RNA sequence: GACCUGGCGGUGCUUCAUAUCCCUCUAGAGGAGCCUGUUCUGUAAUCGAUAAACCCCGAUCAACCUCACCACCUCUUGCUCAGCCUAUAUACCGCCAUCUUCAGCAAACCCUGAUGAAGGCUACAAAGUAAGCGCAAGUACCCACGUAAAGACGUUAGGUCAAGGUGUAGCCCAUGAGGUGGCAAGAAAUGGGCUACAUUUUCUACCCCAGAAACGAUAGCCCUUAUGAAUAAGGGUCGAAGGUGGAUUUAGC
């Protein structure tokens, strides 16, 4: 049920840890409160792939850079 | 009279990494028709004598879904029409099993399916411990 | 009184084939299903696009090769393969016969993306199961 | 006007390939098929449809060809290509001591032009702790870390995995997870010295 | 749509009307009777708007020992074709409805200087 | 050749939910959302006021295909109860057979 | 899409190869209904 | 009518290849063996045998049909051919022949069964003519010829065993005789371990049934089979079940106790134990709901 | 790739012929279509993309100059490539790349006639670069679409200033020429190309025709090519066994070949040489000349797919059945009753000609039904064949019946085409010994038969002892009324009458004897 | 005037009534509240069935599409080689109620009645024979009983052009199509279901060996949560009507 579809040869922990990918926010805040939550999910779901995560996680990056005019 | 000279033959290599070790080869066969299902478990059986290996057979119970729809089309609430899917289960397990021997079976089965059936493969093998713990 | 799928009594003078002349509720019991696939049961999906898809194939080759067939057809898929079974008379010629088996076969392998493979029988007039 | 030529029936030999004239899957195909074999409700007073015209025959899945010849034919022909299990794995206990890790996945097959379905990507695991922890603390550390993945009864500790959409992600990544628990139930911290 | 669209028999029952109210009683109608038709018989499966010459089953597939190939039926043939099957449609319509002359017997709209013909032949066999 | 304009209108708004379905879901969290600010909350709201018609899944209707019925349908089967019938009557699915127990 | 479906069979009609029992009934009567005015 | 010799050939030979297909001695074969070859080599989901399919031989495949009773020119051969009934005619003529020589001397068969005997069907006055005429003929004596006329006709009574199927002893460990029965009921199956040596305590599921049944009425159920033979304290027995309602496992457990101990207990005890009706498994069941009706059986209020 | 049902089974060869290329009409016809329409099958709804199921594009994009002589060799075709140097030569000056020039002569002269010389003399205005590539592609179009006097100047050239581009130029000077042959072949092995051995090839196929002194000497040099070891012996092998042919059979150099082709045989064969498919069909020509059997077993892996056009294996087929009946002959109508369904007159003839010298009398009913099942209708000659050789026999008395049978059917087939005329002259011919065989039982349809032959004559001596055997098998009457009427039609009844007069004919009534004294 | 057939008889005799007629047995509806339909009131605000054989009916769903109504604003070959939920169920197909908790319906022959409509039965037998359908039998569930299923010819021009299509008659700048909004409340009567009116009751742990009380809100107000872009479950308060049923009526072996 595999072949082909094979995600551009991507990874498990590609996938799952968005550590690498979550850098440009402290450990503490409300921001990175959300976007651990977010990353959770993502890896939770196994139907979208490392470009969708991406996509989703740089989204949000220019969502909240944006909007840097409260952070409160 | 016409009988072939030579036969052709595949070719075969034997890569030198090793084959994959099936603890369980375990089959379920889903139908509608009974007799259909013990010929086609028959037919499993005989190919897995004929091919040396291990056999069991049991059967679990039929699975059944009904529900309700109106006989009629504009206004008929007492007078109903019913119907319902029948599955009927069919279990074979096939122990110590080499993983070409795997697969040449599945290739043989998978295509000597016949077509109103569903096969679902359950596959257990056993490797040994990893390197890092 | 009920009608679904029967043919009303008449005087004797109707020639009516097995699968019409019985009724719908001697499927399992006295019928065998035209399609056999897997989306009935459970695990499966798609059912609803099987079904539409296979109503379409019925209509279609109804009618790019009509009035030749007697009766309703038999759909066979194994997995992957496609397989028609139909019945068919021998008023017209092979050659049509053979082109439109190509020309179907052609269309709907292209539009499917599928492997298919269709057969048909031959008979000089539609068995009748009775005169009702 | 043209007219079709008589059946195969009295044409083929009571000494005959079968397996050869049926080697594939294909219609009942009555024609060639010398039998006389009818089914269908036969009328009072009657007997059911000949075979000609007995669509019924086609409607019911189709099982002419691989006749006990044809198997026996196949399988000692594929006798060849098939390989030995190793006879020193002789029993459950000794299979599970030479390989102790069980790991086990699963799909199914169904009618259709598509193949993919998301059941594929499920796999499970099971390893039994008794002979591979080989210490205390470490195993009280991880039998109060899992939940509900194992069952002392039978004394199997039991993971899942369907996290990942890939067969193959999801056993690496499982690898890796046990790989890692094994490793941070080896240390441990002083809120943990502390109970 | 064509997945909404279905055989014909049903539409002719349902258009023709033979049973349901009308046909009961005995009342009838007011001597409007819709005939009976077949469009499949009449026309070859070849031929459409679009011209295309078909080797298998709209022209005969050899000629001078020689393949044939797909080629286009001009605008003007197919005009030509059209009226043609026009014609033959009018003429075939013509022959469907015609008179009726039973001769006149006592008088119009009776039954009693008609006669049927000798008897039919016996079982045995005895011509009349 | 849609069977009809509702099914045309129904078509047009599952094309336009198909397209939004990841901002819209995107947002929809950023709103429901409970520890990140009120301030945010609102905006976000007015936001999902502001997206077009048409654009969220909840205004389509699980319809038939053949016949356009909403009602009676099979979400399995997606066919309204009386093709369901005729086609199980007529025998052309497989596997179906009528509750006689 | 009954887009597909219905266009292909539209334009396999004017190949002329489908004899469309339901589309030959509703131009038939529409020629009727056009000559009767 | 030489399509049926023409059938019979084609149905050999056919047959034949039959064999050759499955592999087997075609000289040695058996219906059995076509019956077991077509189902397997074409499965069929037909409840109904006459539905489902079957390859079988003419002279059984087509009933007999009248051959042709005239010859082809003058008479016919028959003496009551130019009515109808001639075959039973002869028959009531020549019986009462025989009747008339037994004076100046001094089970049954179905009406279907008549009818397929001969080429002819009748009516249910003159099977009743013909059924007290044979008890006529058979209230005096009769002699060997004329026993052999009646039996020609009458079939065997086929009787039932009314009885009650005696389980085997079973012997473990240390010497242990016991017989094990198993129960059922709506829901709630059962079985259980009867010991003739032991006595006393009773176990369900590895629970005494002072505490599984807080009621007495199970109870008492479950003395019902050991209070009927009287054997009450002489018994030791352990059960398991599984079920949802409490008097159905009640029932269950009784049943099993009873189809236990019948092994144990005399004939004649099992035939007084099956007087009193406690070794037959209960066939009734909740019956389905129905799609028009508020329940099993009740309708919606008649609206008028 | 045929049906299994007996109505659309192909009977003949060449209905079978029409019928699979209706059928490949038919995929024409799809192809056609899908590429009229290709939105439609648009959709991937199979989850493996395959470009063999996609749609095909032959669409040119936009004017880009240089994508659109990139993609001149992917539309294969002309006109393009005449508008691509058209804007490149008139307004644009210049060339894309050498190799995109390479490209496009390539495929002009693939494509070549006042259109070829067009072709051929727009080529010359390309930009002054032109490599060898270019010119020995040039000598390829002239050679294998135009004269060869153009390919030599070219060549000439290209010394002033490739393996088959060789083997074109010795093509063009081949088509008694013995210098030219010769300097050809040694300045050719001179240079350092090491050819394919297809110039070999080629050579042989210009030597198709010649004596002894260059028959012989192909020996030679395929005893080279073994020596260099290059050649698998397919192509240039089975040229020179055809130029053998021939006034008398050399069955010394027969026997030699036969061992080689064993060998060949013997061992695996890969395929190099498009032209292995006349291999097989001018082979068993050979073969059918030679006319032995061991030597058609041994003619007879996957080797079977050599013999392609239905046109080759009907010639082969047909010489191997031939050699076969005219080689017991159980064996080889044991070879023939198996492949008689797979396989497809004069091959009958000679089946007929060997079981008349086999004397199986029994088995020739079957063969004369299976070809009337299979297509044999509508012609007498192998009609009348099969007739004079049974019935030339009356040895088997129970047989007889058998042959009132196959005459009956024979005249329900004779009689089927008035409005052809044919059936006129076939009972003129051959309705003597059908009538014989219907006497020899049934008397009286063999007795209307033969009224209705001498009233349709071209009387016989076979004839004249039929009459004779019909009236001696009882009634006066009913023999005179023939023998007599006979006999006053033409003079040799009546010299048989003058005899048949005696026994009890003439007591009878004298009318009919006036009349035969008459016509005395 | 006399006859043939059927209906009808508050038409006679006999045999019956299976939960159906009753006497009988039980539990309910017609009592109060609530939910949901029908009639009716008003609104610019769908539609159809609307005795038996509708009234938790199309609907196994209407907060927005579902929307077919209406106010307002736009498109004119308009997704449709157009479209129309515009009328006609008294043109219809397709699909079902009804007697039916029936068992008869019947091609094709013969006969009687002076060759009339019409009838055709006497078994210790007098003109009826019967294709075929249905019933029945078998098939499904746990059996062979039982339950389901099935239940023809025909009545109610029975319901449904609004599942879908279609004949006829119309709109075809519209009676078609597109996008915002509300519409969907109750002075009132009626229907089906739920709750309780009690101590067989109410609460507590367990589902049955106990201890307390001497009940009742699924209505209203406020709040939380579920999904949605924008009714449901839960919590606090309110703690009544209600005291076991008007003839009459429903279901059950
Ligand atoms: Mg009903
Ligand atoms: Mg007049
Ligand atoms: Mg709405
Ligand atoms: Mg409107
Ligand atoms: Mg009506
Ligand atoms: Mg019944
Ligand atoms: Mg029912
Ligand atoms: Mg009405
Ligand atoms: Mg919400």
């Amino acid at each position: 049920n595999e072949a082909g579809f094979d995600d551009d040869g991507s990874e498990f922990h590609e996938h799952i840890f968005l550590e690498k990918h979550l850098e440009s926010f402290p450990k503490q805040g409300p921001i990175r409160h959300f976007m651990e939550l977010v990353t959770c999910g993502l890896s939770k779901n196994p139907y979208l792939s490392v470009k969708q995560k991406v996509e989703h996680i740089e989204w949000f990056r220019n969502y909240f850079n944006e909007k840097k005019d409260i952070l409160k | 009279v016409d009988v072939p000279k030579d036969l052709t033959k595949p070719v075969v290599t034997i890569s030198d990494e090793p084959d994959i070790l099936y603890k369980r080869l375990s089959v379920l066969v889903k139908g509608h028709d009974k007799a259909v299902l013990d010929s086609y478990e028959y037919f499993a059986v005989l190919a897995a004598k004929e091919l040396g290996i291990s056999i069991k057979v049991h059967e679990p119970p039929r699975k059944i879904e009904r529900f309700t729809l109106l006989q009629s089309v504009h206004i008929y609430k007492k007078h109903r029409v019913q119907y319902e899917m029948r599955t009927l289960y069919r279990c074979l397990e096939l122990e110590h099993l080499t993983g070409s021997t795997a697969d040449v079976y599945l290739e043989y089965i998978q295509r000597n399916l016949p077509e109103g059936v569903a096969m679902e493969v359950t596959k257990t093998q056993l490797e040994q411990l990893p390197e890092h713990i | 009184k009920n009608r679904a799928a029967r043919v009303r009594v008449s005087k004797g003078d109707k020639p009516v084939t097995y699968e019409e002349a019985h009724a719908p509720h001697y499927i399992a019991h006295r019928k065998g299903w035209l399609s056999l696939h897997t989306g009935n049961l459970d695990g499966e999906d798609h059912a609803a696009e099987r079904t539409v898809e296979d109503v379409f194939l019925r209509k279609f080759m109804w009618g790019t090769f009509p009035g030749c067939l007697a009766d309703q057809l038999v759909l066979k898929r194994r997995g992957n393969q496609l397989e028609i079974c139909a019945v068919v008379l021998r008023q017209l010629s092979p050659h049509k016969y053979y082109f439109l088996v190509g020309y179907s076969e052609t269309l709907l392998s292209y539009f499917y993306k599928c492997p298919v493979r269709l057969h048909l029988q031959t008979v000089p007039s539609k068995v009748v199961y009775k005169y009702l | 006007r043209r007219k079709a030529l008589p059946p195969r029936t009295e044409k083929m030999a009571v000494d005959q390939d079968w397996p050869s004239v049926y080697p594939v899957a294909a219609p009942f195909k009555p024609s060639a098929v010398p039998l006389p074999v009818r089914m269908g409700y036969p009328v009072k007073k009657g007997v059911p449809m000949a075979k000609e015209g007995n669509l019924e025959l086609l409607k019911i899945p189709n099982f002419l060809h691989l006749t006990p010849v044809a198997i026996k034919k196949h399988c000692e022909a594929l006798k060849d290509f098939c390989t030995e299990w190793p006879a020193a794995l002789d029993s459950d206990e000794k299979c599970e001591k030479h390989f102790p890790i069980e790991i086990d996945s699963t799909d199914y097959v169904s009618s259709g032009p598509s193949v993919r379905n998301p059941r594929a990507r499920v796999v499970v695991l099971r390893v039994k702790l008794s002979s591979l922890n080989l210490d205390d603390h470490a195993k009280k550390k991880l039998i109060k870390l899992v939940g509900e993945r194992y069952c002392k009864t039978t004394d199997v500790l039991t993971i899942k995995t369907d996290r990942c959409p890939l067969r193959r992600q999801n056993y690496d990544y499982a690898v890796y997870l046990l790989t890692v628990l094994y490793h941070e139930s080896w240390n441990t911290e002083e809120w943990e010295k502390s109970k | 749509s064509f997945f909404t669209k279905l055989t014909a028999d049903e539409l002719w029952k349902g258009a023709l009307a033979e049973t349901g109210a009308g046909a009961k009683k005995g009342r009838g109608k007011r001597t409007k009777k819709k005939k009976r038709k077949d469009l499949n018989r009449g026309q070859i499966i070849g031929e459409g708007r679009y011209g295309f010459l078909w080797p298998g089953l709209n022209v005969p597939l050899m000629k001078n020992g020689a393949v044939q190939t797909i080629a286009q039926r001009s605008k003007e043939e197919q005009e030509k074709v059209e009226a043609d099957m026009i014609q033959q449609r009018e003429e075939w319509d013509r022959k469907k409805k015609m008179k009726v002359k039973r001769e006149r017997g006592w008088s119009g709209n009776s039954w009693g200087g008609i006669s049927l013909g000798p008897p039919d032949p016996g079982p045995c066999g005895e011509t009349y | 050749h849609y069977v009809d304009w509702r099914m045309w209108r129904d078509v047009k708004r599952r094309k336009m939910a198909y397209e939004y379905a990841d901002e819209r879901l995107r947002i929809n969290s950023l709103r429901k959302n409970t520890i990140l600010p009120k301030i945010l909350q609102d905006v976000a709201d007015e936001e999902i006021a502001a997206l077009p018609r048409d654009s969220c899944p909840v205004r389509i209707r699980n319809r038939c295909v053949m016949t356009s019925r909403p009602r009676g349908v099979k979400r399995r089967w997606r066919l309204s109860r009386i093709v369901f019938r005729h086609l199980a009557d007529h025998g052309q699915l497989s596997g179906i057979q009528r509750a006689t127990w | 899409n009954h887009h597909t479906y219905a266009e292909l069979m539209q334009t396999l009609r004017f190949l002329g190869l489908y004899r469309d029992e339901h589309q030959d009934f509703m131009d038939e009567q529409k020629r009727l209904k056009k000559l009767r005015g | 009518e030489d399509f049926i010799k023409k059938q019979i050939e084609e149905f050999n030979i056919g047959k034949r290849h039959l064999a050759n297909m499955m592999g087997e001695d075609p000289e040695t074969f058996t219906q059995e063996d076509i019956d077991r070859a077509i189902a397997y080599l074409f499965p069929s989901g037909l409840f109904e045998k006459r539905a489902r399919p079957v390859m079988k031989h003419p002279e059984q495949i087509f009933p007999r049909q009248r051959a042709i009773q005239w010859g082809e020119d003058g008479r016919p051969f028959h003496y009551l051919f130019y009515t109808g009934k001639q075959s039973y005619y002869s028959l009531m003529h020549d019986v009462y022949g025989m009747l008339l020589n037994l004076e100046k001397h001094q089970r049954w068969l179905i009406k279907e069964e008549l009818e397929e005997m001969l080429v002819e069907k009748l009516s249910d006055l003159d099977y009743m003519q013909f059924i007290r005429l044979l008890e006529k003929l058979l209230t005096s004596q009769c002699g060997a010829a004329e026993e052999e006329f009646v039996q020609r006709f009458r079939r065997s009574v086929t009787l039932e065993s009314k009885k009650q199927l005696i389980e085997p002893v079973q012997y473990d460990e240390q010497g242990m005789a016991f017989s094990k029965s198993e129960g059922k009921r709506k829901t709630a199956k059962a079985e259980a371990i009867v010991y003739k040596h032991g006595s006393g305590r009773i176990k369900v599921n590895g629970i005494d049934y002072q505490l599984y049944f807080p009621i007495t009425q199970d109870r008492e159920q479950l003395m019902f089979p050991f209070h009927f033979v009287d054997r009450l304290g002489k018994h030791d027995v352990t059960c398991t079940v599984s079920g949802g309602g409490r008097s159905a496992q009640a029932g269950a457990i009784r049943l099993a106790m009873a189809k236990a101990l019948c092994s144990f207990v005399t004939e004649d005890e099992v035939e007084w134990m099956r007087q009193a009706g406690l070794l037959t498994t209960d066939p009734r069941v909740r019956e389905r709901k129905k799609p028009g009706q508020e329940g099993a059986r009740r309708k919606f209020t008649w609206k008028k | 790739v045929f049906q299994d049902d007996p109505y659309l089974m192909p009977a003949s060869s060449l209905e079978s012929r029409s019928f699979l290329l209706a059928k490949k009409s038919g995929e024409n016809v799809a192809k056609f279509i899908i590429n009229s329409y290709p939105k439609y099958f648009q959709k991937d709804i199979a989850e493996p993309h395959i470009p063999c199921l996609m749609p095909e594009y032959f669409e040119p994009q936009i004017k880009d100059i240089s994508e659109a002589a990139l993609k001149e060799r992917i539309e294969l075709r002309k006109v393009k490539a005449s508008v691509d140097m058209f804007d490149q030569l008139l307004q644009a000056g210049t060339t894309v790349s050498l190799e995109t020039t390479n490209s496009l002569l390539d495929l002009l002269c693939y494509y070549g006639t006042w259109r070829a010389k067009n072709n051929a003399e727009r080529i010359f205005s390309l930009m002054p670069e032109k490599n060898e590539h270019s010119y020995c592609t040039m000598i390829r179009g002239m050679v294998k679409h135009r004269a060869y006097e153009q390919a030599l100047n070219l060549y000439t050239e290209l010394l002033n200033n490739d393996v088959y581009t060789f083997n074109a130029l010795i093509e063009a000077t081949v088509c008694e020429k013995w210098s030219k042959i010769l300097e050809l072949l040694r300045h050719m092995v001179a240079q350092k190309v090491k050819p394919n051995l297809q110039t070999f090839n080629t050579i042989l196929k210009c030597l198709r025709r010649f004596h002894v002194f260059a028959r012989s000497p192909a020996l030679q040099v395929l005893r080279e090519m073994k020596a260099i070891g290059i050649e698998p012996s397919l192509a240039t092998y089975h040229h020179i066994i055809r130029l053998f042919d021939p006034g008398d059979p050399l069955k010394r150099s027969s026997f030699i070949i036969y061992d080689i082709m064993n060998e060949l045989m013997g061992k695996r064969f890969s395929p190099k040489d498009p032209d292995d498919d006349k291999f097989f069909q001018s082979a068993m020509s050979i073969c059918s000349s030679l006319r032995d059997l061991e030597l058609a077993y041994q003619v007879h892996g996957d080797n079977w797919k050599f013999i392609g056009p239905d046109q080759h294996r009907n010639f082969y087929y047909s010489k191997f059945f031939d050699l076969i009946c005219l080689m017991q002959i159980d064996v080889t109508l044991k070879w023939y009753e198996d492949l008689i369904p797979s396989a497809y007159s004069q091959t009958m003839i000679h089946l007929l000609q060997a079981l008349d010298v086999a004397n199986r009398l029994e088995v020739i009913p079957k063969i004369w039904k299976d070809s009337k099942e299979y297509g044999h209708t509508f012609r007498s000659d192998l009609r009348e064949e099969i007739l004079m050789l049974m019935a030339r026999d009356k040895h088997p008395p129970e047989l007889q019946v058998a042959f009132a049978d196959c005459a009956a059917d024979i005249k329900s087939a004779y009689e089927s085409q008035p409005i052809r005329q044919t059936a006129q002259d076939w009972p003129a011919t051959s309705l003597n010994c059908i009538a014989i065989l219907f006497l020899r039982g049934r008397t009286q349809e063999a007795w209307k038969m033969l009224g209705l032959f001498r009233k349709h004559k071209i009387p016989r001596s076979e004839l004249l002892n039929e009459l004779m055997d019909s009236a001696k098998v009882n009634s006066p009457s009913q023999a005179i009324e023939v023998v007599e009427l006979a006999s006053a039609f033409s003079l040799p009844i009546c010299e048989g009458l003058t005899q048949r007069v005696m026994s009890d004919f003439a007591i009878n009534q004298e009318q009919k004897e006036a009349l035969s004294n008459l016509t005395a």
